[PDB]
């Protein structure tokens, strides 16, 4: 997840080693040769300002794209259970083609300005 | 502020990575750091 | 005296709730859930 | 989970959206209709009021009562291992019966007066 | 003095203990609940750091 | 899991029961009567004090002392990937034959003093 009221969407702050940093991510890891896996982000933002923003995770062994577009579909379906009008979505994809041993990770991390 | 005020996180940041590893960990360590938030604690929120 | 700085100490309170929900994928029935439960908008950190 | 010493079990209070809750949480999710999944939650609070609650989770494949019957019983047995004198077991749960895809939760959440 | 880590984002521990523990136990829960406390940190709330 | 930077290695404090501790764990359960379990933690320390320290968790079907070797390589693989000049890692252990069910638990908490 949940993007706090007013809550600004910002490119990665400049992090203390070692923070607590409340964060909401999906991973995924394989060992299988060859193997594609991807992992996504998204964050549903609402028209109401007074209302949160839903952050949604996703991972599975799928392409990149295929892999945003469930996201962004699952954050869609978030508002519709709340009946909230939706702004817009954001969101970020990664995949990995596994050399041996690899690992997908998309996160929302959430901080303080 | 000379005193503290409570307040709910304010910014949002997305990130994402990948990475080969020896292990799962290692490689999940990889891919934080190739997100780059290989260096501090995740609390993950659900 | 009343107390400041609460929400920096530790938590003195606490809440049972509980729900179901129907979901399109395994993430929106939780999402539902917690809806269904009272906390769908807050960020949970589980704790053990 | 530990409700601290001199916490109270109190109704949920409006939380800021947003907020980042300390929460003991049992859930379970199917994809088999009509099967009944179930998620409990208990705190047993001790009778010397210096000593903190235990926060019990259960979920499974099985009918609400079940399911609650189970979580008390953990919880007790929390206490009988710590030897502390019980002064009673608060709980709740809930079932559902899948359609399609479900999920039954249950939660425990620690806050501020 | 009380402190919640969560909110207190500012104020970064500054010790690390290693603790382990194990024990038997009449449910999964239960176990973990007797090997925490074999560990010495049974009574706390752990929030799992990644 | 990251040590924070300069943080000491102590035995473990007296914590305030109810107490929100960030920790790294690995933990394993198993049912199987006979069966050894095992859990293992490992912090690698930095020689430059400004740089932080890695945490990391293991948990398997093995000894004691094959947990303890895998967690402490684990750590120094992570700090090879940085490119970092590692002073020493410290480790702790534990090992637990099933009776019925049992549970092993190796963890590193973060504190304050
Ligand atoms: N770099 C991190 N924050 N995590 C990677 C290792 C995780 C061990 N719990
Ligand atoms: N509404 C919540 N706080 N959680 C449910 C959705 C979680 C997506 N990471
Ligand atoms: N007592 C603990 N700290 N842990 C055992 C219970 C964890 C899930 N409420």
């Amino acid at each position: 997840x949940i993007m706090p009221p007013e809550a600004e969407i910002v490119p990665l702050p400049k992090l203390p080693m070692g923070a607590l940093v409340p964060t909401a991510y999906g991973y995924i890891i394989s060992d299988v040769p060859g193997e594609t896996i991807s992992a996504a982000i998204s964050v549903a933002i609402p028209k109401d300002k007074s209302l949160c923003g839903l952050i949604m995770e996703y991972e599975g062994k799928c392409s990149k794209k295929e892999a945003e577009k469930t996201v962004r579909e699952m954050a869609k379906i978030g508002f519709e259970m709340r009946g909230w009008e939706l702004d817009r979505i954001e969101s970020i994809a990664v995949e990995h083609t596994v050399e041996k041993l690899g690992c997908a990770f998309a996160a929302a991390a959430l901080w303080y300005k | 502020p000379l005193h503290a005020y409570f307040k709910l996180p304010n910014t949002v940041s997305l990130v994402a990575g990948s990475s080969e590893g020896e292990t799962p960990l290692n490689a999940f360590d990889g891919a934080l750091l190739n997100a780059g938030i290989g260096n501090v604690n995740l609390i993950r929120i659900s």
